[PDB]
């Protein structure tokens, strides 16, 4: 019976899930900000794909770095074999649910992991970052302001729906961030930003006493 | 054999000729060498005549290729790369006996200045490519003369009119100093083809245009 | 039992298909028209096979996707092969109904997708246009005016069937096809058509302020 | 138990094959005219093998395709490989009832077709046209004056036993293959004979107004 | 429990040949005599392997079809290895015995059919004819008089063991073959015989007018 | 050997003669080099008389076998594709001394005006292709001699017997200048063969035409 | 080696010699060469020694393999084929020293007239194949000189003595043209074999009939 | 049901590192401590994987040598490839990671072992030991001041974090560990210790008289 | 081609020429030689033109991906091991016509003096690396002329300037005494590139100071 088990595999990957913590990703004016709960200096959960291509995940750890490895090598062929500038982040996003897919149709435990990519214009250009949220049984949708995956979703994804403003600055948009997910100090923090002013790498970390000034 | 390609302000041009020898006897005499790869680039390949048609068609199946499948066309350095490798994986062919020398022009779309934004491109035997700056460029046996032409000539274009004359004229000087390359024929009404990229596109130019220019030369070489 | 089997499959189809929205393509006095409702900008579901075939397609997206890229892998190749023009879409619904029966009979998880191919005259020359369908099983059928498929079809079916009209032009079949679907503005709308006028590619999309004059 | 489950294939094919609609095959003096329920001008359920030989199937259509098109490919390289006048339609069944065998043991789901080859003489020469049918499980059975396959056989086999006549003429045997299938206009009708005066290629269709008249 | 598979894959074989015709092979001065009931012109059951070596069957064709091919295959390679003389029955009836077991034990439905074996003296030499019996399952046995297979066996075995006569003539065990079977006209009649005094190849079928003034 | 072809307002017709030579030493004399490939197209192979056989058969069935599983013939255009493969996947066999040079004639019922529907198609030895529009082709080792006849004889050409004629005049003068191909046969009877294909299909062309045709050049030429 | 075949009304005869040399010393002196590969076909193969024996031994169990598979004999094309695949499988062999040069004839009972359903069909080193139209043909390194006496012989032959005795006659020219072909030994007492096939079968000829023919030619030449 | 199978695979695992003894890794002044109870002196539970990474484990020792003998064979390659530098535990701690969570979810028996990363600065500089954490799952995490793992974890652990402190001597660290291990002379103990002082190789061990006088 | 790199107290810098040659004919004028592959190291590579460009690349792909991957860069003498191997695996196409001679110039901040902090490694045929301890090296077809005026004129840099201009003065000398190696172009207005790397990371050098510097050394030499 096909349906019985297709409802074992969701209920074990909704299960395995519903136990991580929470990662919430906003776009502000200056481009797209990633706040995770990370009690561990050593193991990340943000990290960069490409010059414009961020990453962000939760669920168990090996999983999703597999997957960030398999991304990045992805990602890295492709310039050699065209150009730089012809990797988009859409393309990263169909491999991503295509693998989903097909690893949890044939594999015999499911990936537990909940993925998504972000993209922010190139220099000197105008253009609204994107938002895109992969589900662990292959399905991919779209959305323009936020996406909220690990734990409960819900009473977060209310305040952010609730509190949530176009063209805000760092500090504003983080405080709103932080203030959802304790819905925290330096410690037990993760921060990344996807910086569109930068000429060719997008990517820095903010941590240490920056991150206090900051917050 | 000879391709001739030049840069104007708002377009660039290219031209070529259209004779096939087999040795010393003429086997060919209404041969095209110049193709519209897409809509904004045009290619011109000199050598074996097998293998440019072959060759061609190959790179506008692979471009079109690419754009039905990602939604979007390559940008000018992917299709610069695409022929680059094209041309690298033909090394052994060409010791053996089957060589292909291409040539690029095209209209750049997502540049800033609209009246700089044309380009020509040249290859190596290698796989290396070159961007062009002086505003000319050709291929082919008698290029050496086609350049040296048009390295006098170049001063006279303002606009698509006096770059085709130019071309015309450098044809002419080409196939006046080497056999392997047909001149305008009169009595059977044969005379080279053109292209012209611009901000609408590549379009083919008539006939006449063509032969009015070459008896317009001819006359003043008289 | 095999029976047993192949009626769970069946089921689960089924539900799988019944859960998407809703996509028509008919012909009118131009070519085919495709109308979809589609809320995402980056995401479609209508897109072009050859000069002269289009391709459309409901369901799980990262599935009629892969068939899609199969479906243009396969028609570029025979151009090169032979010609241009001896491409047809007979071969394609061919290919992609042994395809759809191979997945169904060996897979472990049936494809919940629904196809249709579409094709029209050459440049110059007069031919009723064609559409296929094809069924998640491999069944292939021929219409001669027009396909539904995704969600609840009867009650589209039957409007359909009372307000067509032949030989029309492109506002009024727009009009029918809209107003069936409603049984809607220029967002949550995907619209693209089959010009039979056009030298070489057939292929265009109708988006922004030209939908919203022509609707 | 292997009885009972050869008893559910068997009952699988059965019921799949009691579907599809009903084809004739008759020998005139002519040579052997095939008649088949066909709404489709597009699908075809009868073809050509080689310069003699005709195929004819009943079932489900990306299935008896696949199969004349191996009976196709494997008739073409005999030919090649010893002359076109050593082909022979009796290896063509050894090989469609040894390919049907081969799928109904060890294929998860078995074909629910019904095949039938058709030979007529050379030209310049006398000989019986010769009739096979090809049954799901690989059965192999000659069959003097007619074979009917497809829907309920027996009321039909009982009206062409009844109304057969040897040496009819075209227009003759159409009447009673006709009449037969009814207890059908040029539409929803497919005809095609096996001429046994053509010097090279035996195989034709009758469509048009050329039906209309003979009909 | 391999008790059970076994035993129902025996009733499986048990009740597939119990279905077909009965074949007898029986011994006369002159050679091997081989009298079936086969209606069909086209399909027959007795055929040749070798020079002196004949082969005989009952139950499904394109089984025992496969058997004949493989068995004529595997005698031509010895024959251009060693020599022509250097080929025997039962090394054929080895094979066979070999084949039918490996199939009996790893196929996933046995075959269901009876073999034998016959082999005749060279020319101007003086030996007794020789019969082997395959069974299903990969037995082997000897028979020095006759051997009967399919249908129901034990009359026509009673028969031909109260009516045996060794050193006979043609007709008259041709008459004692057709009683026993009878316990039948020029139609539905298969006869062939393994003739000892010619030159080279020992096989030759009675057809046509000479079987009606034989019988 | 040489094979001629031409065209005519309403078809085109095809020839060749029927010599067969080891060296120096003549092996053949009866040997037929013109095939009907399909309903609307003919071929001619010169080169080693081994090879063409069995090229012909090869073409002849991949057509028919394209025609049976597809349902529709292919077009012109995959036609000559098909036998450019064919002809470049043989490149080392003609290294090795495996040479065939194949020559094409047919007419396309897909045309505009029916009065030239007729096409030439030419094959050189990398496998490029290209389409007559002088009206005359010629293979062989005495294609020159034969071209060099119908560039002289082309202008008397209205009809189907006007080009027979011709054509024969020109495998005439082509077995007078070269001794590897064979002239008429007065005394055994051995007369070139030809086909000729129009809107109603190719046919063959019965000796006695050809036989009458041969006797009247003759008698002319003395 | 020398084997000759020539066609008279009714049937057709082969025949062939019976010396081996190794270079310039005589190894074998009663070789047979001419086989009966079926009822109503014979081979007879000229070339290396050892090559001959294998070829035959494989042609005829493949024609018996067909045989007993589909119940029905090969045509006589597709006998050809397969004799003609043979050859062409044994190029790169023949280059380095295993050649083989075959010879066949039949009589073919699917024919309309009866008295001219004889056959002899020649082969190529490619592997191409001719179906003689003269009457007659031989192979091997004498056989020129025979096929020179058959031109001038071949007037006489009208049943089957004529037609074994001019045989014979032409075997006898060409051993006394060549002296790797052996003529008849009257000391010893060997005589070339021979092959008739008629409407009834092949069948061998006694040595009775050869000795009493080659003794009235030798005769007859004194 | 994969959930059930996942409850059997993980308490199977569960009770079989119940059974074994107890190791415990706590960070001193000088580096990292390692304390196990063996009573073997040929088969050891400690060892080293590079210059400055340590390896210890505890279950069955079949199984932890083989993932010790694949991460010392993974150390030196990476070693050749770029430099003897750029090796970090991390890296192995991934690997170990990854390797024992294939393992979990496709053998048909879970290894039952715990094991554990240690790593120290280089030579001349300053840094915070690091401690790794791999469960037979696959889950990874780090640990800032000690892991115990083995046996009754629950006391020692107690024991341990109430007796803690940081930048003790040898003497004084290795005497809370055999007293937390406790709640054992020379015989039945393994010590080994990772010397931050040491030029280029890290690892030695403390046997014979020398754990006598500082024990 | 000419790349010259020297050492200064706090930083390292590279330089090269413009001119790239087919033979004896000049095909370019304003080629580029010296890359920035990471922010701290440079990389000019000699020889075949095609090469050089595709070797950078990879090379700088090879170093973002590993960054990417592991999240720490390389250390230097990783950077040198990789480098060394890509040279080492390029042995068959060197031999075959396709070499490259590379130089690696860098700034190690994980030193511990910062004022010598600079690193020069220069790389054999075979794939062994070495590095310099003189503080200057050079690699090209000119590179013993700049070395022997290196070796002279060393004594004179204190800082970024005089390296610079020592730098300059070297290709000038290079140039001067090779012809495959370009000098300064007034006409045109085409001068060396160069790049500077220190604490704060690699920089490109701005055209005006170079033409400054080229300008002085000329007007010095007259």
């Amino acid at each position: 019976s096909p349906e019985q088990a297709m409802r074992e595999r969701s209920e074990l990957a909704r299960k395995g899930i519903a136990r991580a913590k929470s990662v919430v990703a906003l776009a502000y004016a200056g481009g797209v900000l990633f706040v995770a709960e990370n009690p561990s200096r050593s193991l990340q959960k943000i990290s960069e794909l490409y010059d414009r291509v961020g990453f962000a995940a939760a669920g168990k750890f090996n999983e999703f770095d597999n997957l960030r490895r398999g991304g990045i090598q992805f990602a890295d062929t492709r310039g050699y074999a065209y150009d730089r500038r012809d990797v988009t982040g859409r393309q990263l996003a169909n491999v991503y649910a295509q693998t989903l897919g097909t690893i949890f149709t044939e594999q015999a435990k499911p990936y537990e992991v909940e993925l998504c990519v972000a993209e922010v214009a190139h220099y000197g250009e105008t253009k609204r970052p994107e938002l895109y949220r992969i589900t662990y049984d292959g399905s991919i949708a779209d959305e323009p302001h936020f996406v909220v995956m690990g734990g409960t979703t819900e009473p977060i994804a209310n305040a952010l729906k609730e509190s949530y403003a176009e063209n805000a600055s760092l500090t504003d948009a983080l405080r709103i961030a932080v203030a959802a997910l304790r819905a925290l100090g330096v410690a037990s923090l993760e921060v990344a930003v996807l910086d569109a002013n930068r000429p060719r790498r997008a990517f820095r970390r903010i941590t240490g006493s920056a991150l206090q000034a900051l917050l | 054999t000879t391709i001739v390609a030049l840069k104007y302000p708002g377009g660039v041009v290219m031209a070529g000729d259209r004779r096939s020898t087999q040795g010393n006897m003429i086997s060919g005499r209404d041969v095209r060498k110049v193709y519209i790869t897409d809509d904004y680039t045009a290619t011109g390949i000199a050598g074996t005549a097998a293998v440019a048609v072959e060759f061609a068609r190959l790179y506008a199946v692979e471009l079109e290729h690419y754009e039905k499948l990602e939604g979007v066309p390559l940008t000018f350095a992917g299709k610069i790369n695409r022929l680059a490798i094209m041309v690298r994986g033909n090394l052994a062919a060409a010791m053996q006996g089957l060589l292909a020398l291409p040539l690029l022009a095209g209209y750049d779309i997502h540049a800033s200045d609209p009246q700089s934004a044309g380009r020509i491109v040249s290859f190596d035997a290698a796989g290396g490519w070159n961007i062009e700056e002086e505003g000319y460029q050709a291929v082919g046996s008698g290029s050496l003369f086609a350049k040296s032409s048009m390295k006098k000539l170049y001063s006279q274009v303002t606009d698509g009119d006096s770059g085709l004359r130019v071309a015309v004229e450098a044809l002419y000087d080409a196939a006046d100093d080497d056999s392997a390359t047909g001149g305008p024929d009169l009595v059977r009404g044969i005379f080279p083809t053109a292209v012209i990229i611009d901000a609408d596109g590549a379009v083919d130019v008539p006939e006449s245009r063509i032969a009015e220019l070459a008896r317009a030369i001819i006359e003043s070489r008289s």
